[PDB]
Order: C-alpha cells, then structure tokens, then sequence
RNA sequence: UUAAAUCCUUUAACGAGGAUCCAUUGGAGGGCAAGUCUGGUGCCAGCAGCCGCGGUAAUUCCAGCUCCAAUAGCGUAUAUU
RNA sequence: GAAACCAAAGUCUUUGGGUUCCGGGGGGAGUAUGGUUGCAAAGCUGAAACUUAAAGGAAUUGACGGAAGGGCACCACCAGG
C-alpha cells in the first residue's frame, strides 16, 4: 500500500544547469551590489517592485 | 538500536528518496530532530533524524557528492 | 459480447503452479 | 542506579562482558588455533609498481606459493604471533579483483603518491564498494623519494585527494623494512570488518590443486581443493559451489597436515546417500437471398549504432511521456492489446498472484513463507553445530563431477574459490533484487536485456524486468532504468537467502564489462506482480459542458465497445468515461466530471502482468583488463 | 632563520582576460531579507523549529532561471546564557 | 483593572509598612510508590516515564433556532367549476 521512496525526484524531467559567466567575489560583489541600491536609484511613484519582480 | 546502551529508537530518514540508501543492519548516526526530546512536526513520537549511514552522510549521498560502502 | 472486464472470468486460477517448499 | 559503589559495580560487570567478547572476536584472525589472515594487496594507480612493494612486505618467515601469472606468498611470524597469507590483484581485471576480494580478510591499497588513483583504480573502487568492503588499509609508496619541502604538500595534497573516497582514514607511507613491520603491525592488530554473505556459508580459498579424470575422454573426473576453511563448520552433505564454474557435488573430505603452522591422510567424512544434498535445479515432473447485403437481412557496422540512436530517441520519449503508446491503425485494439485489462486504482484494485502463469513458472521453486525458513536455517547454522570439519583446519576436498576447464586456470593464475551452500540454494526460482544506477556509465539499458549478474558469490547472465521499489502488491514495469532512482530487477535465478550484494554489469566491446548498477538483494518471491502499463491517448475534439466526443484514440466500432468499462483520465485532471461510439470509426461518447479545455488530452491506462524471460546462463565470459574509452 | 632545518621576512627567473588562477553555504508564504516566474508532481513524493503547504491554476515539494543573507566560511544536533 | 467590576480588587515601572500559606502552559494525576494516621472507609505527604499547541478568562457581534408573535398570495387554502 504506496509508500514510494522518491517518486517525485526521480520523475521530475531532468534539465541541464546552464553555463553562466562566474560572479565577482569579495570587495567588488559589495560594490556592484551598492550601486545598485543606492547610485543608480530609478524613481518609481509608490515602489511596489522589489529586487526579483518577476512579472 | 543504540550501540551504547542497546535501547530502540524510531529515527527519521530526511530527504526523498534517501530512505533507498538505508539498508539492514549498518550502522546509521543519529542526532536530534530539534526539538530536545519532543516530536518535531507531522511525525508522531520521533525525536530523531539519521545523519550519516555507513560514515558518509546522507547529504552528499542525496546531492551525489560519494558513494557508500558495505 | 465480450468486453475488457467481463474476459477476466475467463482465466483459471488453478493451473502453472511453482512447487511449493513447506515451512 | 543508587548507591554508587553498586552503580559502578553494573559499569565494571558490563566492561568485563564486552571485553571477553572482544577477546573472543580477536582470537580468530591470524594465531595458532585461527586460520591464516588473508590481505589481499591492490595498487590502484597504474604507475605503481606491485613487485617491489610486496619484496618489502615479504619482511618472519616466508613460504612462496606459486602459479602461472599470479606470484603470492604466505609470511609467518612470532614476532607479532600472526600468520598471514598475501595475494597480487591488478585493478582492471573484474574476476580476478572480485573473486579473491570476497575471501579476503584485509585490503591494502597501495597510492601514487602524486595523484590519488587510476581511472581504472576507480573503477575497481566503485566494484569493491559495492560488492562489499573487508577492513581496508591505505598506504603509499612515493613520499620519500622527494624533497621534503615536497614530501608535507605531497602528504597534505593525497590527504585531500582521498577524502572523496576514505573521508577520515590515515594512509600510512611504505619506503623501508621498518615500516614494512609498522605496516605489518597495524593490519595485524584492527578492527575487523565482517562481511555477512562469507558468515553464514562456509568458504574456501585454494591452496592447492590436483586432478585425477575417471575418463579423459569424458573430460571429466575427481578433484583436490586444499585450503583453510574459514566460514562456518563444512558438512559434506551440503553442495559445493566453485565460484565460476557453478555448484556440485563433493563427495569426501580429509585433513592432511597443515603445511605451513604458526608454531612448529586422515579421511574425515565420506558422504552418505539419503542424507546427501541431489543436485536438482529444476523441477522434474512437467435463409438469406442472392444479392441482399446484411444491412437489409436484419429485415428478413552502422546499425548497431542506428539501434543506438533509436534506443537514445526511446529513452528521452519514455521520460517525456512515460508510458503512452500510439495505438495502431492497421490491427485492431482488442487483439493487439488483447491481454491487457484496466484497473480502477493501482493501489487497490484486486489482481490474483495466480491467474494467469506461464510455462516457466512450472520449473521453478516457491517458498511457504520464506522468512520462517531463512530464520530457521539461520538459526540452524548459528546455534546447533555439525560434525564437519571446523573453521581453521587446513583440509583437501574430493569433489566428484567436475571439467578439466578448472585446473588449467587454476594454472593460469584465477584464484578458484569454493563456498559451501545453504539448504535449498541450487534450486531455481525469481530473485527480486532493488538495484541503482553508476554514475560512471550513461548508456541506456532497456527492461529484457541480457546484463550479467553478480549476486553474492555467484556470477550469470540473465535478462531482469525493472520494476517500481513500492509497498503495494502490484509494481509496475519500468521500461528503462531511471539514472537516480532505485528499481527492482527481476529474474529467474538460483535462490540465495539475504543478505548478499548485486551487481549489474554490461559485455561493451572486445570483452570489456561495464558496470552499469549496484545493490542488494531483497526477498525472494514468483509472487512479485509486475505490471507493464500502456497508456493510450485521443483527442477530444466536440467539448459541451460535461460531455465530449473525442477521436484518434481508437479506430473501429467495436474497439471502443472492447474498452468500454475502463476508466478515462486526463492530462489537466478531469476524470470520465465512454458512453457510446458514434462513428464507424473510433469516435467516441465520453462524459466527465467537469468543462475540458480545448488544449486538454484524454488517455486511459491498461495493465497486463509481465514475466521474465528464461534465458539463465551460469557461464560469463572473462573480461580483458578494463579502461576507459 | 635554526642545534640542524622548515615556515615567515628579503630577494633573482617564470607566472592573469574571463571556455581562467572558475566561492561556498543556507534560503526566497509569515515570523524574517529575498519570485504570486516557467516545467514536473497531484494530500503522493515530499516540505515545514512554529503557523502551516501538497487532494489538477503549489508564492512552500522536485527542478530551471532569478534574487536574498553571511562569506573563506556557512548549515545541523546537543548542553548552557 | 483583561475586563466584568472593585472605596478595595486603590495608594504598583513614581515598583519596599510587618508577616503566614501558596501558583508557574494543558494532561498523565492528587494517580503510582514510600511514610504516617485510622477498626475500616479513607485522610495527610506526593512522583516520573509519557503525551500535547494550545486548555483557559472577560467582553463583542448575531448564521441559524426544531423560538415566539404578525402580514400577504386561487403560481396557498376554504366553497366550487
């Protein structure tokens, strides 16, 4: 009666992770991500979009 | 069943799919489920979660990062 | 006037069976 | 507790129990009533030279055996009063590695001190993890030919390059005599690691080997096996299994002297009749006028790659889609799918165990309940104890019916070792075996392929069916084996009573085995259903509210009459069935429980149970010394 | 340098364009920073300290992408404040 | 003061008049066991293993009443066709 062991990992459709350029490290991954939030500011009228909005 | 003092335990195995890596009589390490003593969630009456079987632990068996000996 | 269910009344439970090893 | 003084009293009672069970289980490896520790030495890199590693091993005492190809020694001390007996694998050759790997009582790994191991020494790695690990001992060769500047990092680099394999295990280095006696002292005094599969049966490594033939036309004749004993006590009457060349009879046992004791003719049992074991694998016993129609009467090289490409395509359309089958046009449903039968829920809709059985299961051997035998024949060997010859006695063994093909290999340099069965372990039945895939080989391996077996001490071809890992009493087929998950493997095979390790290997090219799987063996059963499932998928193509008519999923009237009774599903959910078929052609009447979309799928599954093919073989071929490609 | 060395420090020669000399570990419903994105699953497998999610449109499972936190470290178990 | 309420249930983060018993999330349980008292019934003293995410208190609205009174309709009845 059921009780499968990993039905669901081993059903899912196997897809490849994707061959992305390396991220900066250190020092220079906190300036990138304070220019982002605090250098470059976009105005927006009542700011409901945060960092990952997708749609 | 406990090596050091011989007392049974009902011990949770976390992860799907992890359980096909447990097989009979091997040696299995255990640490508490987080609660200090008392039953962590849906489980009723498990304290415990199995966090290496055959001295590999069951994180690198599920991410694949090594192999178990018997 | 057969169908995919009422067929199965036609199998016989009783024929190949393997030996069987008491206990 | 109370009272302290008592409280410590029970701690110094349960100190003095453990420990004369300890004294107990390290009297029986390597000493004068024990039989000799065998280590078995693997260099796992292909730049490390064996022989002059083991000219400093070889210093006690040493009595050189000898063969045709394989060069092994036996050492003898009181200087650490222990005996052992050293055996030469090369990593590569599968046979060899795997059969005196499973006797061995210790592994020595021998490392490049520069990178950790060979390619091929992972591969032999993977099968010696998986077909069972002894107590194992790393040691490496090359750090003192070095600066020392060199010789930290190199230490501090093998020390990393190892723990994806041994995690926290000291590697030991070997240069000079005294630490060929550091070495020696360490293996001798370890715990011990017990494999299960060489304790409840009774084994036999061969020391030495004669052959006398009753008639050397016939091929055939009596032969010598002389070695220590080392499982359990060795009854006569109990057959014999020669590891490659399969299981028979032995008909006497004797004790000469032992030639080589720690510290410095006989016929023992001959076997009765009625009490002796038969060698049975199988089972023995099998008004009309002349133009009207009846409408009117009422009233009255490259293409063993193009399979490659076509089991590649195969493999990625049976994941996609797992189980769907395009229905034919051309034969008619009811007869193409005309053992099949569908079922109202997998889980709890009845199927008998015994309803339809092929020929093949007429051949073969069912158990009562097979965990009150395995418990009775388990407590059988542990706890009453037999007039055989005990464990340690050096003893030569007269087996009766066996072919020449043995003794020359013997001669060629393949260690022959012998295992005394359990009662009801020649006899044929349907092993059940829960397997997982190598992440070494990516090759697609389809359901009634021949792969070759090794399942605890045996070694076969054999064609599995895979099945779901579930708890239910139906399982349903698997018509590929899934990278990641575990599956059953599923084939008519001598009966082996668990625990034993499984491993599935596959015939490459040019005599190459790859290892395609590993696991274990789970109980034995014919009683196992396994169900091949086809799904069947139309069209619905006239949605109203709650009803549809839906083509493309058969093809005839009747077709749809035939499946009438079997439930529809639906991609998006919905759950319904056949009403009517409306045209001459598979269209179809089919009420649901709710509104279908327009981009929706109707399907239906049907269910036939599958068996094994009997195509068992106990004769595999002998690899070539494995690489990569 | 030191008993003799190793390491550090001082110094020649060689040593850097992103397919390298390639940063991890945990998370992304609330508490609590960070997605109502796409595929799979369909009260199953699983997650979830707690509230809870999963029974055919899953912000929570398994994945892909993306983002968040700390960072040569970051998770878990336990005792203790 | 949580309020209902309370000239005490006040003089309390502006917290100290003297002193006695006594509680510490719900159960297991005022149970077991030991002691003691009693002719007995029982009384006094009184656990733990285990189990559980709420039990509880004061107020506030009013689904549905098998709660009660009224009004209306030949798609309700009465007398009929």
């Amino acid at each position: 009666s059921l009780a499968r062991a990993g039905k669901v990992r081993g059903q899912t459709p196997k897809v490849a992770k994707q061959e992305k350029k390396k991220k900066k490290t250190g020092r220079a991954k906190r300036r990138m991500q304070y220019n982002r939030r605090f250098v470059n500011v976009v105005p927006t009228f009542g700011k409901k979009k945060g960092p990952n909005a997708n749609s | 069943q406990l090596i050091k003092n011989g007392k049974k335990i009902t011990a949770f195995v976390p992860n799907d799919g992890c359980l096909n890596f447990i097989e009979e009589n091997d040696e299995v390490l255990v640490a508490g489920f987080g609660r200090k003593g008392h039953a962590v969630g849906d489980i009723p009456g498990v304290r415990f979660k199995v966090v290496k079987v055959a001295n590999v632990s069951l994180l690198a068996l599920y991410k694949g990062k090594k192999e178990r000996p018997r | 006037k057969w169908d995919c269910e009422s067929i199965c009344s036609t199998y016989s439970n009783l024929y190949n069976h393997p030996q069987l090893i008491k206990y | 507790e109370l009272s302290r003084v008592d409280q410590r009293h029970r701690a110094s009672q349960l100190r003095k129990q453990k420990k004369e069970a300890v004294l107990a289980e390290k009297r029986q490896l390597g000493g004068k009533d024990g039989p000799p520790h065998q280590v078995l030495v693997v260099p796992l890199h292909s730049r490390i030279s064996l022989p002059e590693a083991m000219q400093l091993l070889q210093d006690g005492t040493v009595h050189l055996n000898e063969l045709g190809n394989t060069q092994n020694f036996m050492l003898l001390c009181p200087r650490l009063k222990h005996r052992w007996f050293f055996t030469s694998a090369r990593p590569g050759d599968l046979h060899v590695v795997l059969d005196m790997a499973k006797v061995a009582d210790t592994i020595l790994f021998l490392l490049d001190p520069l990178e950790g191991w060979d390619s091929t020494g992972d591969y032999c790695l993977s099968c010696l993890f998986a077909q069972g690990l002894p107590t194992y001992t790393l040691a490496v060769q090359g750090i003192s030919g070095l600066p020392l500047k060199k010789q930290i990092d190199t230490r501090k680099k093998l020390s990393k390059a190892v723990e994806k394999r041994f995690p926290h295990d000291k590697l030991l280095l070997l240069d000079t005599q005294q630490e060929a006696g550091m070495l020696l002292r360490q293996l001798a005094n370890q715990k011990q690691q017990h494999l299960a599969f060489r304790d409840r049966r009774a084994y036999l490594f061969a020391h030495a080997v004669d052959f006398v033939p009753s008639e050397e036309n016939n091929l055939v004749g009596t032969l010598k096996i002389s070695g220590y004993v080392r499982g359990q006590t060795l009854n006569v009457n109990r057959l014999l299994h020669i590891v490659g060349y399969g299981d028979f009879q032995m008909k006497q046992i004797d004790a000469p002297g032992d030639p080589f004791p720690l510290n410095p003719k006989v016929l023992m049992k001959a076997d009765p009749g009625r009490q002796e074991s038969l060698q049975a694998e199988v089972i023995p016993d099998p008004k009309v006028p002349k133009g009207t129609s009846s409408y009117q009467a009422e009233w009255i090289d490259e293409e063993a790659e193009a399979k490659m490409l076509e089991k590649y395509k195969q493999e990625r359309l049976e994941e996609m889609f797992p189980d769907e089958v395009d229905t034919p046009r051309d034969v008619a449903a009811r007869i193409r799918f005309q053992k099949y039968r569908g079922l109202k829920s997998f889980r709890t809709s009845p199927w008998d165990p015994k309803e339809n059985l092929p020929q093949d299961y007429a051949r073969i051997f069912q158990f009562q309940n097979f965990t009150n035998t395995r418990k009775s024949i388990f407590k059988e060997v542990e706890e009453k104890e037999v007039e055989g010859a005990e464990v340690g006695w050096y003893v030569t063994l007269h087996v009766s019916e066996v072919p020449v093909s043995v003794v020359e290999c013997f001669r060629q340099g393949t260690p022959l070792i012998a295992f005394s069965l359990l009662p009801h372990e020649q006899k044929m039945s349907v092993l059940n075996m829960v397997v997982r895939r190598d992440p070494g080989n990516t090759e697609p391996v389809k359901a009634k392929e021949e792969l070759i077996f090794h399942c605890g001490f045996r070694r076969f071809r054999a064609s599995p069916l895979f099945s779901q890992h579930t708890a239910a009493d139906k399982h349903k087929l698997q018509r590929f084996l899934t990278a990641d998950m575990a599956l059953v493997a599923t084939v008519y095979a001598p009966i082996t009573f668990p625990p034993a390790s499984v491993l599935l290997f596959k015939q490459k090219s040019n005599g190459m085995h790859s290892l395609i799987a590993t696991g274990h063996l789970m109980s034995v059963d014919p009683d196992r259903m396994v169900i091949k499932r086809v799904v069947l998928s139309g069209h619905p193509f006239k949605i109203f509210t709650k009803m549809a008519v839906v083509r493309y999923m058969f093809f005839n009237r009747e077709d749809v009459l035939w499946f009438k009774p079997v439930e529809l599903r639906t991609k998006w959910g919905r759950r319904g069935h056949i009403k009517e078929p409306l045209g001459t052609h598979g269209h179809m009447k089919c009420s649901f429980d709710g509104k279908l979309k327009s981009q929706d799928t109707v399907l239906m599954n049907l269910y036939k149970r599958v068996f094994p093919k009997w195509t068992y073989d106990p004769y595999v071929p002998e690899p070539v010394p494995w690489l990569k490609s």
